């Protein structure tokens, strides 16, 4: 089967998106496959972080990959704790615990 | 009086409405007296004097 | 969703409080949808419209 994930990438983050494609081709299987939906955004604009988030919750993704900054870290953790969707990130860790 | 319907906040692209620019210029150009004292603003929105 | 509810209703300004864990949700939306926001909370650092 084919599963759907969402991607949130900063503008200017060339190498990580290049590192994202190398990971997909190598860790692909024949049985189950992952389908990304990539979005490019400014990451300090928490409107755009919100706008990219709710657009991909409309898609019905299973998990979300993305980054966050200081401006948007509270935006994600309040959303993923509420809307119960998982978020995987290479950003700096949140102080305290967040589901 | 923007009686045109504002719609949602999740517009693609999200569009402003230029009478909102009219509002904050009135809000910054207010110097009245209240409980704390002289209420004088900046162009930013912070208080001075 | 309390912000987008009132923006779906249509308002000219919004009075309300923020906190540290919600301040950038406010200052992003008021920059975007150009809705002015009057508040007694702690001052944001920077030049926010």
């Amino acid at each position: 089967n084919s599963i759907q994930i969402g991607g949130l990438f900063p503008r200017g983050a060339d190498q990580e998106y290049s590192a994202f494609r190398v990971g997909m081709v190598q860790f692909s299987t024949s049985e189950f496959r992952l389908t990304p939906h990539i979005d490019n955004l400014e990451v300090a604009n928490s409107f755009a972080v919100t706008n990219a988030f709710c657009s991909q919750f409309s898609r019905g993704v299973y998990a979300i990959f993305g980054f966050y900054d200081k401006k948007s870290v509270n935006t994600i953790t309040s959303f993923c704790g509420t809307l119960h969707v998982s978020f995987i990130t290479p950003s700096f860790p949140t102080d305290g615990t967040h589901p | 009086s923007r009686r045109g319907n504002a719609g949602d906040c999740l517009a693609n692209p999200a569009v402003p409405w230029g009478q909102g620019v009219e509002i904050e210029r009135a809000l910054k150009q207010v110097q009245v007296e209240g409980l704390s004292g002289n209420i004088k603003f900046d162009q930013n929105g912070k208080r001075i004097n």
